[PDB]
């Protein structure tokens, strides 16, 4: 608000944090106060607008959907920082000096701004050290058996990770699709026409044993 | 998500307005419209030819006065469209109507249609994310903190004793009658007329309502102050000339425990109260009597809490403890009841939404009532 | 807001200290003609009146709109908020010279949009698809 933000600029620049008092006599005017819960209702829709997101899991692959549960994380600690911020916490404390406790209280609830966080705190640890990252870069047959193994062993981290079983079968179909490509990708260059028939039984003998593994 | 509720307890004398949360409503204005009846001849003048609020108190003797409600009922839905406005000028509230959910109040046992249409008016007109039609005398007992008792609700326009157990209105226990203060000073008049004394404008039922307010009480004994030689007090009008009232002082609020002075085959205060009371559960009637809560403004009068204690005691049964409750903000004790209700989050889960009234109508409004 | 502005300048020191010399000096010529014949009581009050209905107006968004279904939708939000007119004391024909003008907006806008579409170019299907969205849309209207 502009008047929070002169009295912020006004206290600052006599070296004192802001409080409710050096408002005075506006804490009671009901326009002031119906300004601030305004914008305050404001804030929450603007909050639920990045809390509600969710992303298609059968849609896009693996790395988009842990892109976007990591970016989530990063603005949900964003907006946690700006909740915290003297300007917001001040707003807050005048609106509760006036009784208006529905902005408070929804603010603290309404946004469900803790319960994105629990979540996707409870979903960090299978985004934080998701590895396909070496598949992907992978190039050998040998390199993409290990990368997938990893992957799995990193899925076995699902114990202790709220989440969807649902989702996770979908995520595991984007791992598969991906694992589909890179292997397309990395036989499409062996060039199978220019090499003879014992190399071509190693190259599938490598494959067969990628899909046991699988 | 919305703005703090605006609690509006619309009296049928005088509406009382604010934000939820206030200790007080800080916006009270009495419940008529005026309009000039007089012919404007210079540039200059008043303008506007409806007058609400403090403006029409200013230049009471310019304008002819209409109530809109009578007896808890709005007879005129026009004025009562810009009254609310009114309540959303610039001179009170100072804010939009299309951003803060409200708390109507209704009096108990009013016409269905009465509160459809408030409902339409608030969610069309005026747009309203929300509404709630409560009811005044639940909300004077919650002011009140108690949470059963028995309200005795005295206004202008309908008085009504409901009693209230754990917060719940008994709905089969409801008394009303439609004599009220309004009814009172209309009695008043009539006396006032048999003193040689004579009104006839809307603007000096105004000075007749303050006579009311000003020189009348209850005596403890109506037939023994009746048969003594009275006093005559004086009381000076507006214009600087004075009138004395004598018997008319005492037999006017008489109208409130003996409608059959006006004709009506109707209880009286006192026995409204009694058979509220009585019509209850037989293992609430104890402590009904005990938790009995006074309201509105026709309580006010001198002597009125005697009396009523002496005519209960005359219709109540013996080895029962009656105790009435006459606060000091009786005349705001059920606006701030209103503003208890809509500050707590659970008012959130009470009002019908405008969605909900938009996809269902009226019947959003009779399910979410009761 | 030039009103406002006028109405904030009237109020000044400077005007109402001209006003009081002049019913000093008994020129009530002036200050009647100043309190009366100026109009800013009326003029204010028309568009305070005035206001609710101009106030947020979400013609932008049919302006600013694309694709049929952003249309239909501004559509929808415009007709919604012309519904706040019962609140004010707008004239009625003018409200419907309004409409008029929303229409020629509308018109405009689906001109433009079909005519980026290059409607006779597409294949069939395609056209239909969007002959079928050009008439929801004028169901909407
Ligand atoms: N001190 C008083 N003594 C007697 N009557 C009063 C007094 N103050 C207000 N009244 C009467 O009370 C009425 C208003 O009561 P109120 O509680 O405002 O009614 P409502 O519930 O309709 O708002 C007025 O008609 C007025 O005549
Ligand atoms: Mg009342």
């Amino acid at each position: 608000h502009p008047m929070i933000t002169n009295v912020a600029k006004q206290c600052y620049e006599r070296g004192e944090k802001p409080k409710v008092t050096d408002f005075g006599d506006k804490v009671e005017d009901p326009t002031f106060l119906n300004q601030l819960q305004s914008g305050v209702n404001r804030w929450i829709r603007e909050i639920q607008k990045v809390t509600k997101l969710d992303r298609d899991p059968a849609s896009g692959t693996a790395l988009q959907e842990i892109s976007f549960w990591l970016n989530l994380e990063r603005a949900l600690y964003r907006i946690q920082e700006k909740r915290e911020s003297p300007e917001v916490l001040l707003t807050l404390d005048i609106l509760k000096h006036g009784k208006r406790f529905h902005a408070t209280v929804s603010f603290d609830t309404d946004t469900g701004l803790k319960q994105a966080l629990e979540t996707v705190n409870d979903y960090n640890p299978l985004m934080k050290d998701f590895p396909l990252n070496d598949l992907l870069s992978a190039t050998e047959l040998d390199k993409i058996r290990q990368a997938l193994v990893a992957i799995f062993t990193h899925l076995r981290k699902i114990r202790n990770t709220k989440y969807p079983i649902q989702r996770a079968l979908r995520l595991v179909e984007a791992i598969s699709r991906d694992l589909s490509s890179q292997l397309l990708k990395v036989l499409g260059t062996r060039k199978l026409m220019h090499v003879a028939y014992e190399e071509f039984e190693k190259v599938m003998v490598a494959c067969f044993e990628v899909f046991q593994t699988w | 998500i919305a703005n703090q509720p605006v609690v509006i307890d619309n009296g049928s004398g005088v509406i009382k307005a604010g934000f939820a949360g206030d200790q007080i409503p800080k916006y009270c204005f009495p419940n008529y419209v005026g309009r000039p009846k007089h012919v404007r001849v210079m540039a200059g003048a008043l303008e506007g030819d409806i007058f609400i609020g403090p403006k029409a108190e200013e230049h009471r003797g310019l304008l002819s006065i209409r109530y809109p409600m009578e007896h808890g009922i709005v007879k005129d839905w026009n004025d009562m469209e810009r009254i609310w406005q009114y309540v959303y000028s610039k001179d009170q509230l100072q804010t939009f109507s299309e951003e803060h959910p409200v708390l109507l109040t209704e009096a108990p046992l009013n016409p269905r249609k009465n509160r459809e249409r408030a409902a339409e008016v608030f969610f069309e007109t005026f747009n309203v994310p929300a509404l709630f039609i409560s009811m005044q005398a639940v909300l004077s007992l919650y002011a009140t903190g108690r949470t059963t008792g028995v309200v005795l609700d005295s206004g202008d326009g309908v008085t009504h004793a409901v009693p209230i157990y754990e917060g719940f209105a008994m709905p089969h226990s409801i008394m009303r009658i439609d004599i009220a203060g309004r009814d009172v000073s209309r009695f008043l008049r009539l006396y006032l007329r048999k003193e040689g004394y004579d009104f006839h404008s809307s603007s000096e039922f105004e000075i007749v309502k303050a006579i009311k307010e000003r020189a009348c009480y209850l005596s403890i004994n109506p037939q023994k102050d009746e048969t003594l030689e009275t006093e005559k007090a004086q009381y000076y009008l507006p214009d600087g000339s004075t009138i004395e009232i004598g018997p008319s002082r005492f037999r006017a609020p008489e109208l409130l425990f003996r409608p059959d002075l006006i004709g009506e085959e109707s209880e009286g205060i006192h026995e409204v109260l009694v058979f509220a009371i009585q019509k209850s559960d037989m293992d609430l009637r104890r402590t009904l009597f005990s938790n009995i809560v006074l309201s509105g403004g026709s309580t006010l009068f001198k002597g009125f809490g005697d009396r009523l204690l002496s005519e209960v005691k005359k219709l109540a049964p013996k080895d029962v403890k009656i105790r009435i409750s006459a606060p000091q903000e009786r005349l705001y004790s059920t606006w701030i009841g209103g503003s208890i209700l809509a500050s707590l989050d659970t008012f959130k889960k009470m009002w019908v939404s405008k969605k909900e009234y938009e996809e269902d109508g009226a019947r959003s409004i009779h399910r979410k009532t009761f």
